[PDB]
Parts: C-alpha cells; sequence; structure tokens
C-alpha cells in the first residue's frame, strides 16, 4: 500500500488579453 | 472606443462575469475593461467525477476500482471534493 494521487485539474485560472478590432 | 469589457466573443458589462469554456473546461471570466483583460476561473460544475486514462473507463466522484500498473496494482479511488480528482494508491495483493 503506498499511495500516490496524480490529481486531475485543481482548479484553473487564465488570462485572455485582446485588444479592440478597430482602426483601420 | 466604448467603456466596456469585450470578450472574445461577446461584450459584457465592466467587471461583468460569464462562463466560457478554454479548450475543454469551464471557466467564468471577470472582464476589467481596457488593457487589463479578463481572467477566468474554474467554474464549479455538476456531473463531478473520476476519469482513469489508464483503463479508458470513467467513474463518479465517490466510487473506487482496482486496476494494475507498473507490473504492480494500484487501487485508484475516484475523489472528488467540490473539485474532481483521482487519487492512486498501491495495493499489492
Amino acid at each position: 500500500s503506498t499511495t500516490e494521487v496524480e490529481d486531475s485539474k485543481p482548479k484553473l485560472s487564465i488570462h485572455f488579453d485582446n485588444e479592440w478590432p478597430k482602426e483601420d | 472606443s466604448k467603456p466596456g469589457c469585450y470578450d472574445n466573443g461577446k461584450h459584457y458589462q465592466i467587471n461583468q462575469q460569464w462562463e466560457r469554456t478554454y479548450l475543454g473546461n469551464a471557466l467564468v471570466c471577470t472582464c476589467y475593461g481596457g488593457s487589463r483583460g479578463f481572467n477566468c476561473e474554474s467554474k464549479p460544475e455538476a456531473e463531478e467525477t473520476c476519469f482513469d486514462k489508464y483503463t479508458g473507463n470513467t467513474y463518479r466522484v465517490g466510487d473506487t476500482y482496482e486496476r494494475p500498473k507498473d507490473s504492480m496494482i494500484w487501487d485508484c479511488t475516484c475523489i472528488g471534493a467540490g473539485r474532481g480528482r483521482i487519487s492512486c494508491t498501491i495495493a499489492n495483493r
């Protein structure tokens, strides 16, 4: 008996950044 | 330019939140309006489950199973705790 635990997806925080579609 | 953080898909009010998935996980973002962009955070699901990529089978939060691994046998257990993790422990019988 030897524990390991590889978890799965402990939470998740992103930071998507994008300018405004203008100034042509 | 109008004051209102616009997401890569839809536009929402300032400091407004919305549910959006990334690659496969549903994270709720919190716009800030401007160059601050918006930050997403894993949202709490309802069908909590534990998947084992070792046998290609799915289990529900609060279940257990016995599967071998590395010339051994591990009694991996499916957990959740308001999230959904998979605890793997050894158990050579």
